[PDB]
């Protein structure tokens, strides 16, 4: 509520009727007539929608994101697999020079697809 | 098949031949993974990979369906890919199992009516009454508040949902949306008789019959004498079930 | 044998391992079948187990 | 329910207050006094150790 | 990634880095995993360490 105002029965300045209706409004109220008069009115199909139920199968939008972290894995995955050939090569260095000479071997021994040795 | 998305059981399958050719692309790379299974000659070149497209596939599927299989990565490039797959399907098969429990057990049906002021509220449901009766009668004299928005209903539209009949008024329920207020006693004739229909509230009042006679009738004592001799005897309990029979319908679900 | 084949499907019936895996991919077929079996009759359990 | 009787308010044999009650008490009925009446003396602690 | 709060998540990462520490450390010193490799192995006096 941005203030409180209420409903006032107008009447003409200087009406009689209206301390018999301001006594009479407090009668209606203390009574109860008031609440009841609300409570049929402003009553209705009281919204359903915000509850629950019986659904919700898991989506895209539900699950979605081991489908990222998975990519995420195997994308560092081959990052993590160049840098295996690397360093073997470096450790092919006590024996050729350092480097591709002795690289392109094992570029190619892998690719004969079990030839194993 | 039910607690996940059909486009979700294809993702699973696409990342289940995904990943498995990922991991053998890797395998077959990394120079790390080539062992040699020989404990008598260390020397005698017999370095193997064991990652085959088809043992690649069966580590994809033996992770998901939690049993496991018999190989392990022991390059460090497939063994984050080995670790991140049972992370995967740790999440999918952990997110089936939780949405799996609220696919078995949520309610039989909820009735969109389930008492009077219920059905006062939803104004969608029509309902009405026979329009010669002590049922439309109720209705009228009543301001207890809940009934006088129910009669409000009614008499707003007396050509629409009143009818003439109990029958005319049960076939407005079978074949259109309606809500019709019987007395008691012929609700339970007709729930046995059709096991398609039921009985929503409680009682709304309570009444009961009687063999009418004029005013001042000597025969309003020696009929309320001879009934009462009929109902300690127990003839009017064998007289009810004798014609509100029990034809038969499935319990409540 | 039909004692090791046995305890392969009450091995992978009861979520534990077996010694004994399938090669020879007519037998992972069986093998990969009676996984996703006893996937769902478990998880199919301890959902009305509550 | 083994049987069904009622409560009835009882005249000696010939008073003429039987048919002035049987009216009155169907006034009360079809009211709703009745049902008033027996929600307010058998309503109380409901058992809650059921659910 | 809700059903655990943001420092259970970390707390079960620094288990994973302080549990395979000290089952590092502990299989450094523990004279029984000093296995015998080559199943066969007439003694050799050469032993090893999976960890
Ligand atoms: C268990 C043993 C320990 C493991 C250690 C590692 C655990 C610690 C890891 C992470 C700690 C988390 C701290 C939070 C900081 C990053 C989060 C973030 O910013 O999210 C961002 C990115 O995030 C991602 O997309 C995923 C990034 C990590 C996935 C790969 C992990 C590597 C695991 C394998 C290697 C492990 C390393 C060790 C071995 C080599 C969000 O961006 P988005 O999602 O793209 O956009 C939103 C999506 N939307 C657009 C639809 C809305
Ligand atoms: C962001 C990254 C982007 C890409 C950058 C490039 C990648 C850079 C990353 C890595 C560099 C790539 C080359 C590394 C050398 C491989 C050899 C090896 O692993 O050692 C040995 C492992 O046994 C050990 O002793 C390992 C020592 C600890 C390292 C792992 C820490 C684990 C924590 C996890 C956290 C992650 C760890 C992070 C890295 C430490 C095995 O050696 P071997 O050949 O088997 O010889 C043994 C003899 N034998 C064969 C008879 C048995
Ligand atoms: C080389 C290896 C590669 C992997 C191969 C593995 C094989 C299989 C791999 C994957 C198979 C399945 C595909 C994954 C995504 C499926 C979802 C989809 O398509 O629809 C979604 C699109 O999704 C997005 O737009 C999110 C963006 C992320 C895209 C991928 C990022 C990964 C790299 C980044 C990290 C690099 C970090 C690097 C390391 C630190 C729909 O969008 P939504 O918003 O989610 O929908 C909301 C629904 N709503 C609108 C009704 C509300
Ligand atoms: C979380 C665990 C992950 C596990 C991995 C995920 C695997 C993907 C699993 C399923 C994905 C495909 C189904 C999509 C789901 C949508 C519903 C649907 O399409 O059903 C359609 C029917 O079709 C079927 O129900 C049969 C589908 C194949 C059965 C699963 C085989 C598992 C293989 C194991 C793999 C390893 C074995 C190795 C090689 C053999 C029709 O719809 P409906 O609703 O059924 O209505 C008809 C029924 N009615 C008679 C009642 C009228
Ligand atoms: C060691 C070797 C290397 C290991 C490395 C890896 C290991 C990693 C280990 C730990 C990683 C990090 C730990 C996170 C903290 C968890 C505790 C916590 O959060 O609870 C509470 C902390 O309040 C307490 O309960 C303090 C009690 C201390 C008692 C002694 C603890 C040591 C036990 C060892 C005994 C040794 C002797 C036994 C000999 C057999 C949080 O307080 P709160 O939120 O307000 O909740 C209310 C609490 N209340 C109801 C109780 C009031
Ligand atoms: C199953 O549901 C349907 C629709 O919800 C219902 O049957 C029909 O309901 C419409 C009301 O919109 C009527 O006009 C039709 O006459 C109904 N069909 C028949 C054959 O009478 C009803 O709720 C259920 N039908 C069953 C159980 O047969
Ligand atoms: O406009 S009023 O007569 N005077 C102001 N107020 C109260 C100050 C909130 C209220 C509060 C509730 C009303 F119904 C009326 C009035
Ligand atoms: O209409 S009646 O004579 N009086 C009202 N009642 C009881 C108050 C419920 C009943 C209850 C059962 C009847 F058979 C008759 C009547
Ligand atoms: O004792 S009564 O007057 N006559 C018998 N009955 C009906 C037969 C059940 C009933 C049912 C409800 C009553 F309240 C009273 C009577
Ligand atoms: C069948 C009809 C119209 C009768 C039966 N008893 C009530 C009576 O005799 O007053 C009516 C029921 C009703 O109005 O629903
Ligand atoms: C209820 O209606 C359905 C279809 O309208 C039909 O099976 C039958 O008339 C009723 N059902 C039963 C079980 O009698």
């Amino acid at each position: 509520l941005i203030d409180s105002k209420g409903y006032g029965v107008g009447t003409p300045m200087g009406s009689p009727y209206r301390d018999k209706i301001t006594i009479a409004i407090l009668q209606l109220q203390e009574e109860g007539k008031l609440h009841m008069m609300k409570e049929k009115w402003w009553r209705g199909n009281g919204c359903p929608e915000e509850e629950s139920k019986e659904a919700s199968a898991l989506g895209v939008q539900n699950i979605g994101g081991i489908f990222i972290v998975l990519a995420a894995g195997l994308v560092l995955s081959v990052f993590v697999a160049v840098g295996e050939f690397l360093y073997k090569s470096k450790k092919n260095a006590q024996l050729e020079k350092r480097s591709f000479c002795s690289a392109m071997v094992e570029e190619l021994r892998m690719s004969l697809k079990c030839q194993r040795r | 098949l039910n607690p996940l998305s059909p486009d979700i059981w294809m993702y699973v399958l696409l990342a289940c031949l995904g990943v498995s050719c990922v991991l053998f692309v890797i395998a077959r790379f990394s120079p790390y993974e080539w062992y040699n299974p020989h404990p008598c000659n260390p020397d005698s070149d017999v370095v193997e990979n064991n990652f085959t497209l088809l043992n690649s596939f069966w580590f994809g599927v033996g992770a998901l369906m939690q049993q496991g299989s018999e190989l392990m990565p022991k390059a460090l490039s497939t063994r984050i890919v080995g670790g991140i797959w049972w992370f995967f399907t740790l999440i999918i098969i952990s997110s089936y199992t939780a949405n799996l429990a609220a696919f078995l057990t949520v309610e039989r049906m909820e009735s969109p009516i389930d008492s009077a002021d219920d059905l006062a509220k939803q104004t969608k449901i029509e309902y009405g009454a026979v329009e010669d009766g002590a049922t439309m009668t109720f209705f009228k004299k009543s301001k207890i508040s809940t009934y006088d928005k129910m009669w409000a209903f009614m008499s707003s539209r007396r050509q629409s949902v009143l009818v003439k009949s109990n029958e005319e008024g049960i076939q407005r329920v079978l074949t259109s949306d309606y809500a019709f207020l019987m007395e008691s006693t012929t609700i339970e004739f007709v729930t046995q008789r059709n096991c398609n229909l039921t009985q929503i509230g409680g009682l709304i009042d309570s009444k009961g019959y009687g063999v009418g006679t004029p005013m001042g009738s000597p025969y309003r004592d020696k009929i309320t004498i001879a009934i009462l001799q009929l109902q300690e005897e127990g003839k009017l309990h064998m007289m009810k079930e004798k014609w509100w029979r029990g034809n038969g319908c499935p319990e409540e679900e």
